[PDB]
């Protein structure tokens, strides 16, 4: 999917 | 108003930003922190404003809303009347590398064997040929293809940091950081020399400024460019000097990232920087230069000529390009 990692 | 604040990745690059930032009269200032992930976290909160980044790195920054801001720009051939500051990028080669000795090891017969890489997430040591090999292989247990390897930033009981071997007192095994002594491009690249490895995933240049004597270091001042191969997807080897024809990929050159909302002005002051510290600067070799660390590529690599301007103000997409873009994401499906 498309979000960020932290 | 406003200093810029660097993140330093681990303590040998922390050194090095402090004397910058005493040369720069605190123009700059430094955080540190022990991973680039760790960085790219602190430039999120505001507590960083930029670092310079390899492209697997800005896919991350950028997924979290982080921007390109200038790039590395090493010694060209073509566009040559043009100033470094305004020339454009040409990306690097990242290459598979074994020793000439180790006979008939080839592209097709990797599984099994032992590897290097720069560091988990990295182009040309991890997204490239991790992603080139479960694509190849119909899998995504990548992590079960080589049977060791140093891999900074994986688990280190697991087998991709079995070949990692930590700092000088041999603690900090397999941390992407340079206290890692397999770390980055350099550390992999002396993984294969010293057969800890197999094989290196590096770049071409890489290969160059460490044999024939380009580096004095220990480990690299004896090595001589003729014994090593690289491995072409045909499953050909060849000689170093045939890397246009025999790589991975193209890589986007590693890049300065920060918030959007400090880009401007981490621009403005990094020309200003390297004008002093820079190529050419005032006062490199004199008192300080940027983009020297006796081969360790530390804060920029050490082949940077300057930092550049990014022509169309491209987002981080566009800077690192549609396909790469997408080969990141496919192979990010695995984890
Ligand atoms: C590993 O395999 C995957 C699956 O094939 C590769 O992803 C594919 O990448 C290609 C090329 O970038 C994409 O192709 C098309 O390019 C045209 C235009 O130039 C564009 O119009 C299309 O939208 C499309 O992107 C393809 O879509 C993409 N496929 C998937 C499923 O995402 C990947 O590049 C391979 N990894 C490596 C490292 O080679
Ligand atoms: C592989 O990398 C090496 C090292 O950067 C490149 O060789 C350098 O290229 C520049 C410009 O062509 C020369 O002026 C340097 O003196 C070279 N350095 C050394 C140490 O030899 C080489 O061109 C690269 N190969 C490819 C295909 O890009
Ligand atoms: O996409 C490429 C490529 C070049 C040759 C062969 C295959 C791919 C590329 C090279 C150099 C660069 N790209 C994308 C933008 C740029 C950079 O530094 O961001
Ligand atoms: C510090 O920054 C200010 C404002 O840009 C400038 O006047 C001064 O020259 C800078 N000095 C150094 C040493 O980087
Ligand atoms: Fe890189
Ligand atoms: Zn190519
Ligand atoms: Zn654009």
């Amino acid at each position: 999917l498309e979000a960020c990692a932290f | 108003y406003t200093r810029v604040v660097w993140c330093a990745v681990g303590p040998e690059e922390q050194k090095k930003c402090q004397q910058w930032s005493q040369q720069s009269g605190q123009n700059v200032t430094c955080a540190t922190a022990s991973t680039t992930d760790d960085c790219i976290v602190l430039v999120l909160k505001g507590e960083a404003d930029a670092l310079n980044l390899d492209g697997g790195y800005i896919y991350t920054a950028g997924k979290c809303g982080l921007v390109p801001v200038l790039a590395e720009n090493r010694k060209s051939s073509k566009h040559s009347s043009l100033d470094c500051v305004l020339r454009p990028t040409e990306g690097y080669l990242a290459v598979a590398v074994v020793k000439k000795a180790n006979e008939g090891l080839t592209w097709n017969s990797l599984k099994d064997k032992k590897s290097c890489h720069t560091a988990v997430d990295r182009t040309a040591g991890w997204n490239i040929p991790m992603g080139l090999i479960v694509n190849q292989t119909g899998s995504c247990a990548f992590d079960e293809f080589f049977s060791q390897s140093c891999a900074p930033g994986a688990d280190p009981k697991s087998r991709l940091c079995a070949l990692c071997a930590g700092d000088d007192q041999g603690l900090d095994k397999c941390v992407p950081n340079s206290k890692e002594k397999y770390y980055g491009y350099t550390g992999a690249f002396r993984c294969l020399a010293e057969d800890v490895g197999d094989v290196a995933f590096v770049k071409n240049d890489t290969v160059w400024e460490n044999t024939n004597g380009e580096s004095t270091a220990d480990w690299a001042k004896n090595l001589k460019r003729e014994d090593f191969r690289l491995l072409c997807l045909d499953g050909t080897r060849k000689p170093v000097t045939e890397a246009q024809s025999c790589h991975l990929a193209v890589a986007p050159n590693h890049a300065v990232v920060s918030r959007s909302d400090r880009a401007a002005h981490v621009e403005q002051v990094l020309l200003h920087q390297q004008a002093l510290f820079g190529k050419n600067g005032k006062n490199c070799p004199d008192k300080f230069c940027l983009f020297k660390s006796e081969t360790k590529n530390l804060l920029f690599n050490d082949n940077t000529e300057c930092l550049a301007k990014l022509g169309g103000r491209p987002t981080y997409e566009e800077y690192l390009g549609t396909e790469y873009v997408t080969a990141i994401a496919n192979l990010k499906k695995c984890s």
